[PDB]
RNA sequence: CCGGUGAGGCGGGGGGGCGCUCGCUUCUGGCGCCAAGCGCCCGGCCGCGCGCCGGCCGGGCGCGACCCGCUCCGGGGACAG
């Protein structure tokens, strides 16, 4: 004694089960090849960076153009064990990308240049 | 055995149970998609005669193909 | 007083350009699947077509007392299911040689299940009751049996719902029985159903044979032929007397 | 107006009874309609224009 | 085979009556849904206590909104194709 309101049938709604897999597709999960090591490839040293770096209170990277402006940031933090105002990246017409990383006011950036080397 | 006699049964195409029945099936068959599977041999003389075997892993389908 | 005079009627007057119409029932006007339509007009093809008399007989059916106590009849002589077989075997290993067992003592009376093995034994006419579905979807594997079984002497019935004939056995569905031996303490019963079964089926196969059906019109168009029946009536109908 | 068509159209509002919608219609204006005026449809409408 | 729709009231029957008739709407650029009324029951609390008694809170079903039916309504149709 149910009566159809609407002209229309609709498919009712089955139920339907999650995955329960009897083995896994893969045995271990992929390590990541995106880490701290290898996002930031290597700092520029040139002369426009060393202005940059001595006026703005920032610093200049190559990084991969698989990252993000927020992997960046954390990396940086992760390495140099500093903390990131801002994150500005860009693609150079030759493949690698150029993170110019602006510090927190609080940390100097010579003196980061001084401990990482470039100068 | 029953296997002969709707063999015989399918010979006699022109007769009226016969007609009867492969009018309704016809009918029903083009109310359906051109190709829909069958859970059932709709002949199993037939099939069987052909290789069908009732166990698993044995599909039939069923075709319409314009004439 | 405990009813408050603010209680008012407001009724709804469900009209055509008045108030909008309720959610009524609208089962015969639902837009039902492909299927479902399929379905329900192949049995209306079936109402509506002449069908010969070789499927129309399946359409007489055992009646529901009479069903009742062929399935009390055959509840006794329901085949062996699964893990009592097992049981006999291992019964009879241990029994082997234990306390002199030859194993040859007995094995009661059962049921015939296919179509191809009551068709044989019909033929070899060892059968004494024989029961078909009448709900097969392929008729074809059941058409010659009524018409064999009569020409052997056989007595036949046709009982509804091939689960139910099958529900006796352990399976699905189960388009015939047989009765090919019964006890000595159901003999009795079994001459009944036998004589009632030959007096319903067998006795009047011919008229079974030469009994067609079909020619039955949907009901609107039977009102409108009655409704032009009875005005051609009227036309000549107390006009002259 | 109906643009590649000479005849203007009328929009008309109906009342659907069954859902408490109300329905718009775009019929061919016949000459002498005028917005604001009510139309009947059906075996029971009066014979106007 | 064709048209419409969100395949929404198609065919019969007595229900209803101001008097075959309808599901009851035409002086106007207003509004109109997710039920009021009635009847039958259930769960928790309170007073009588004999509790399908009474009061409070929260719920179900039927009429309201007739019943039965085999093609959704129609237009062709043994012919178009």
């Amino acid at each position: 004694k149910k009566i159809r309101t609407s002209p229309t049938f609709r498919r009712p709604k089955t139920l339907r089960l999650r995955r329960q897999p009897k083995y896994p597709r893969k045995s271990a999960p992929r390590r990541n090849k995106l880490d701290h090591y290898a996002i930031i490839k290597f700092p520029l040293t040139t002369e426009s960076a060393m202005k940059k770096i001595e006026d703005n209170n920032t610093l200049v990277f190559i990084v991969d153009v698989k990252a993000n402006k927020h992997q960046i940031k954390q990396a940086v933090k992760k390495l140099y064990d500093i903390d990131v105002a801002k994150v500005n990246t860009l693609i150079r017409p030759d493949g690698e990308k150029k993170a110019y990383v602006r510090l927190a006011p609080d940390y100097d950036a010579l003196d980061v240049a001084n401990k990482i080397g470039i100068i | 055995g029953a296997y002969k006699y709707i063999q015989e049964l399918w010979r006699k195409k022109q007769s009226d149970v016969m007609r009867f029945l492969l009018r309704v099936r016809c009918w029903q068959y083009r109310q359906l998609s051109a190709l829909h599977r069958a859970p059932r041999p709709t002949r199993p003389d037939k099939a069987r005669r052909l290789g069908y075997k009732a166990k698993q892993g044995y599909v039939i389908y069923r075709i319409r193909v314009r004439r | 007083k405990v009813v408050n005079p603010l209680f008012e009627k407001r009724p709804k007057n469900f009209g055509i350009g008045q108030d909008i119409q309720p959610k009524r029932d609208l089962t015969r006007f639902v837009k039902w699947p492909r299927y479902i339509r399929l379905q329900r007009q192949r049995a209306i093809l079936y109402k509506r077509l002449k069908v010969p008399p070789a499927i129309n007989q399946f359409t007489q059916v055992l009646d529901r007392q009479t069903a009742t106590q062929l399935l009390k009849l055959a509840h006794k002589y329901r085949p062996e299911t699964k893990q009592e077989k097992k049981q006999r075997l291992l019964a009879r290993a241990e029994k082997k040689a234990a306390g002199k067992g030859d194993v040859p003592t007995k094995r009661p009376p059962v049921l015939r299940a296919g179509v191809n093995t009551v068709t044989t034994l019909v033929e070899n006419k060892k059968a004494q009751l024989v029961v078909i579905a009448h709900d097969v979807d392929p008729i074809e594997l059941v058409v010659f049996l009524p018409a064999l079984c009569r020409k052997m002497g056989v007595p036949y019935c046709i009982l509804k719902g091939k689960a139910r004939l099958c529900r006796l056995v352990h399976r699905k569905t189960c388009t015939t029985v047989a009765f090919t031996q019964v006890n000595s303490e159901d003999k009795g019963a079994l001459a009944k159903l036998v004589e009632a079964i030959r007096t319903n089926y067998n006795d009047r196969y011919d008229e079974i044979r030469r009994h067609w059906g079909g020619n039955v019109l949907g009901p609107k168009s039977v009102a409108r032929i009655a409704k032009l029946e009875k005005a051609k009536a009227k036309e000549l109908a107390t006009k002259l007397g | 107006h109906d643009p590649g068509r000479g005849a203007p159209l009328a929009k008309v509002v109906f009342r659907d009874p069954y859902r408490f919608k109300k329905r718009t219609e775009l019929f061919i204006a016949a000459e002498g309609i005028h917005t604001g005026q009510f139309v009947y449809c059906g075996k029971k409408a009066q014979l106007n224009i």
